[PDB]
């Protein structure tokens, strides 16, 4: 991926137009690289959202509402 | 107060010094502050610790 990106950014020095196969290889490698380091954030409760009676917020927890902000 | 006494065959107290009256004092003062303080991020504090108890 690094090599293909460098080649794409450097070919202009020698005034050479890249061929479609090199472009396809570069974009495929870049897609793999971005796939490797992908993280999907997870949303959290608002903070004033109630916590139901089923959670036993008397003795099991003190939370009447979610903190949900951090 | 405390006092002393003179012993004489006849009670001539003519030249002997009589008990003098001196008053004392006992002062009380104030000390320093007993201070304990904390700082924190309130959302992290309220993660599982409510009412700040």
């Amino acid at each position: 991926a690094v090599g293909y990106q460098l080649l794409l950014r450097m070919l202009s020095d020698y005034s050479l137009e890249p061929t479609p196969q090199v472009l396809s290889n570069a974009q495929r490698s870049y897609d793999a690289l971005m796939t490797d380091t992908l993280v999907v954030p997870s949303m959290r409760r608002r903070g004033d959202f109630p916590v139901g009676q089923g959670n036993k917020y008397d003795v099991f927890t003190s939370d009447r509402y979610y903190p949900g902000d951090l | 107060h405390q006092f002393s006494s003179l012993r004489t065959p006849t009670g001539d107290i003519s030249g002997q010094n009589k008990n003098n009256l001196i008053s004392g004092k006992a002062t009380g003062r104030v000390g320093n502050y007993i201070t304990v303080a904390v700082e924190y991020q309130q959302l992290e504090e309220a993660i599982k610790l409510n009412q700040l108890e």
